[PDB]
């Protein structure tokens, strides 16, 4: 029942680096009246949510939030996502199962889209392409076969992606070796700062490097590939 | 890595564990039991949803009827299980169907056209790359100690004697019964609304599945176990309705599993358990049935019944001749072994060629699963 | 020293032996018993292997058809022999066939085309520097102690009648009988099927041959022995299958090796053995004949059976002149004398003036074995 | 059945002087994962093992240990040796038998490819006469007839071979006479030493030149020769 | 047959059921001349599912299962036995005979009993015995359509002959020798 509290911290990290316009400080709890979670969908989903059909918070009419929450099991459910047995209510009485399924597929449909939209129609493949091929330039040999490849966790890699990009913004009397729980730790925190004085606007914790979460693994190297591509 | 990776789904009659191939275990375990309104239904805050899976369709068991889909272990609802994959893939690990392989598991001595229509299912309504139907004895065996048995498996639709040489199933000598799980959960209701009993609400139609998993038991002599039902005292046991109210219950305890030796008890003319076991034993290579004596496992849900372990020895023991040493092998874990077998078999460079490819499938057609997955 | 020895290799029909002349032992033993599937087989933890060769084969005799590939002493398949070959060299020995000559033994009146193509394998497939076949019981005897005698030599494939003067077999009185060990094997099988027994799966094919072995005999007159079977009491024996289950055998078991003295118990028009020692005899010379009878040498398996001995003397003092004096030879070792035979024969600096050489080979063709052995 | 406890150490000294990167303490146990025979096989026939498809102990899944093994038995196969009706699982299974015939196979086939690459092409006969005319150089008539003579039990020979190559290492008040088995036994074990202390990496045990085990006896004097060419 | 039918997810679940295979069996069963080449002429089917209908009401359709039902005859790993085939075992009396009516015997191979009624069965028992036989060998194989009275007929005769009360295993006999005596005097 551990895992349930960091899939919280997870997910409340990645929301808040949407650009959504609410806060989340609890998404067990802030979720309830189905708002926020129809705000991921308008930004995973351009103009997938039908706002004259939703109440924006302060709500205290019940029936209110149970058709904000019901709109959002809809639109779920057009996106093909997996959803049995479930309705908004469910989001309204806290179901964290259901909460943590949703997000997820929430959370692995962007990423998909955004690789998606590399095409021509982008993949997560190309976004490791680049990242791999970013690094070639600088000389450095170092690659990963996926965003999942368990030596992400030195932060070594990300590292020398960001250096690849601006050189600047990279001291590497700062970084450690990636080897101890410490040394990883430190990394992590360094690269979280260090994308975010680019430009990447990622909520993923340090500890999603160290233990190597692919999903945010993608989403951050995506985000370091996109102002790259503008420098 | 992680996108790519082969989905591995285990079809169980009461659990279905679902995952990516190269994991420990499985992501998403959930109830299969699988229950359809028998009465057009679906709450408006739902689809029309007429198959409800795993514990969303606990909470309606008694508005419900539940098959355990799968029923025995044989696929008994065809769009009811095609509504559970849906979810496996589209709501449960977040997949998408066409770019993943999938490992289905079966039940041992699963019926050929089952076979056929899950191939058809998956290639043309879900179009898979690829996929594969392995056994789920097998996939326990490669998770783990023995090579040359004989399996005896009894799960929720189906049961068979499956010898197996080296690895290899001996199909000419597998033999198929179809009573298992199901049939006894089923049989139990009828003796206990015999006795004037009353199960009449949906939910507690799956309440004689938690009394016959919780108090059956195998008798070693149902004749001198009938007569030490009439010397009560200790026999009877109780169990609690959600409703407040009280079961007792008695000779049927283990009356309920002897079905599975005598199946006139349920109305079929099928040899009972000890005797497929035997038969199948008599049809394998005069030079191994020495090892299949020496190595009967059982394996599946409907084996987990108290005495069936001594009961097995006693009755092979009489039909066998009179010198073969007789080793009955229950292993007590008789709960992922069927998942982490697939995923380890799924994720090796090896299986990629033993799959059945798209192309295959317009090439032969639903059959080729015959050839290939054997 | 050692890299540098011929090989010596003994073909039974129940084991071979193969080892390196000049030593003690055989450096491998092992069931020749062959078995080839009859059923293109093969398990997928072995090669396209369908010759499986003494104990490997002993594991799957039920599900295999066994040959004795050697059978009666004769080779009645070539490409399973080929296989046992291979094996002897490649994985017993460790060796290299291109290095070595090799004696091969070989049965007493072994046929002329047999001869010829163990002489074009070795030489062709195996391509051996050299090689020489010799008789098994010519190198029984210079292990060892006679020099003029006939030995009747009676293994699995072939009996042969051969009259030896001063260790010199004399080929034109040679006699040879296509009845031997395996005959007997089979027609014991046939006569205890004949009274409702079931041997029908593989190993137990082979479970005859102990039934044989162990518990016939040779009665001396097979009719009042008959009459000796109905007043039972101590003439039926019981044997254990594998399965538990028991045999009788009473009749049958002096009624299997009568097949030897009358060959219409086993519908041939032969003669049986006792008039075949006798008809060698009167092919040769006048003056060695009366040592021939008085060194009457059984060798071979096929001559174990209890009352052979006596059952032959009877016979041939029957048919022989009213005076011979008649001395039937059975000596109770009749295991390993043909291998130590060869490895000393095969290691004197002698016998490489006796082989057949590559280039003779080439020379002649496969008919020169006819020349150079004997 | 005495034998086989003989072959277990005579093969386990051998097994542990190829500079193979595991140690053997019994080969009938130690060589169950098939590991240990992956790596024999790849010293004795280099590139012959594709270690892609090879699991690297320890090992719990019992799939892994059928697998090693199972390309233990193709690549003997493929090597010309004589297996019949066996299979990876025997050698998982312990089956001694086959084990034995297998090591047996694999050391005469390491000791004809040595003698093969004296060639131009090597052969055990161009080490029975480098040895044979190293010690005629030292003003000594004794030679051997093969690996097999039965002379050799003495120590002898050897010793005369190690002082020809460098006499600096042989201390004749310390040899005796190749006569008693005591004295044999002395002879062997300083034999053993001696070569080591040249640079041999030999696992012989002493009773192996006492017995006169030709497959040692090769492998030893091979040994000498190899560092002699070297002085 | 009824276990290559349930095998295709067919249910022959009632007693009386169990003998409908019986007739399935002898009302659509043939013998293919070339098994191997007869299957894929069921994968070229249009014309060889016929259909059969239970006392149910409800129905059964048959294709590959026809022929390869008898073929079972010709091999019978088909069924798991060891055994050789019906055309191995005639040669294989044929040549444990006399060497002077074997000539007779392959001019005079005669099929007779319910199971040699199958439709191909004459031509493949012919093609058969012309592979294994001498390659001169006239074969003649004899299958004569009355292949339904003949042996109650032929013993009625026998029996009604003076010449059999000398042929007869008396109550004396049996006796005398008791059950064995059959194998002396019944030929």
């Amino acid at each position: 029942d551990v895992e349930t509290c960091r899939d919280e911290r997870c997910y409340r990290l990645w929301i808040n680096s949407l650009g959504i316009d609410s806060y989340v400080n609890n998404v067990f709890e802030d979720v309830r009246n189905g708002w926020i979670l129809l705000e991921v969908l308008d930004k995973v989903s351009p103009s997938s949510v039908n706002w004259k059909h939703a109440s924006k918070p302060p709500i205290k009419m019940p029936f209110r939030k149970v058709e904000n929450c019901n709109q959002v099991i809809k639109i779920g459910k057009q996106l093909k996502f997996s959803l049995v047995n479930v309705a908004g209510n469910d989001i309204v009485q806290g179901n964290k199962k259901l909460i943590l399924g949703l997000l997820w597929q929430l959370m692995r449909f962007h990423m998909l889209q955004l690789l998606k939209s590399l095409r021509s129609e982008m993949t997560d493949a190309d976004i490791l392409s680049w990242a791999n091929r970013k690094v070639r330039t600088m000389g450095r040999k170092l690659q990963i076969e996926s965003f999942k490849d368990k030596s992400l966790s030195s932060g070594l890699f990300f590292l020398n992606l960001l250096w690849a990009v601006e050189p600047r913004v990279v001291n590497w009397n700062l970084v450690t070796k990636g080897e101890t729980d410490d040394e990883k730790r430190l990394n992590a925190t360094y690269i979280v700062s260090v994308a975010r004085k680019l430009g990447c606007s990622v909520f993923l914790l340090p500890e999603d490097i160290v233990e190597v979460n692919q999903k945010m693994i993608l989403i951050l190297t995506a985000s370091i590939m996109y102002w790259s591509l503008q420098r | 890595d992680d996108d790519i990776a082969a989905l591995v789904v285990d079809n169980g009659s009461g659990m279905c564990k679902a995952g990516f191939a190269g994991d420990d275990a499985p992501r998403a375990v959930f109830p299969s039991i699988v229950g359809r309104p028998r009465h057009q239904g679906v709450m408006v805050g739902m689809g029309q949803k007429d198959s409800y899976v795993g514990d969303e369709a606990q909470s309606k068991r008694g508005i419900l009827t539940l098959k355990y889909p799968i029923e025995h272990g044989i696929v008994t609802n065809w769009d009811d299980m095609e509504k559970i994959w849906h979810h496996t893939f589209y709501n449960e690990l977040r997949v998408a169907p066409e770019e993943h392989p999938v490992l289905l598991t079966e039940a041992p001595l699963n019926p050929k056209a089952n076979r056929e229509k899950m191939t058809q299912i998956m290639f043309e309504t879900f179009n898979t790359p690829a996929m594969y139907v392995a056994i789920q004895a097998v996939l326990s065996l490669y998770a783990s100690g023995r090579t040359t048995g004989i399996v005896m498996d009894s799960g929720d639709g189906v049961t068979h004697t499956v010898p197996i040489y080296e690895g290899y199933a001996l199909p000419h000598a597998i033999l198929r019964l179809d009573l298992a799980g199901r049939d006894l959960t089923d049989y139990l209701m009828k003796i206990l609304t015999e006795r004037g009993y009353s199960f009449t609400t949906t939910a507690e139609r799956e309440i004689v599945r938690d009394i016959k998993e919780k108090l059956c038991y195998v008798a070693l002599d149902f004749e001198q176990e009938m007569a030490t039902a009439a010397s009560s005292s200790s026999l009877e046991k109780s169990y609690e309705l959600p409703d407040g109210q009280v079961i007792t219950i008695g000779n049927e305890r283990f009356r309920c599993p002897e079905a599975l030796f005598q199946p006139s008890f349920l109305g079929m003319e099928s040899c009972g358990i000890h005797e497929t076991t035997f038969n199948s034993i008599m049809k394998c290579d005069v030079d191994i049935r020495k090892d299949l004596y020496a190595n009967t496992v059982l394996s599946g849900g409907t084996t987990m019944y108290p005495g069936i372990a001594d009961r097995m020895q006693k009755e092979i023991t009489a039909l066998a001749p009179s010198t073969m040493k007789i080793k009955i092998i229950a292993p007590p874990e008789r709960k992922y072994s069927v998942w982490i077998g697939g995923s380890i078999l799924a994720s090796l460079s090896t299986f990629q060629q033993m799959w059945i490819s798209k192309q295959e499938y317009d090439e032969s057609g639903p059959s080729i699963v015959h050839r290939k997955c054997f």
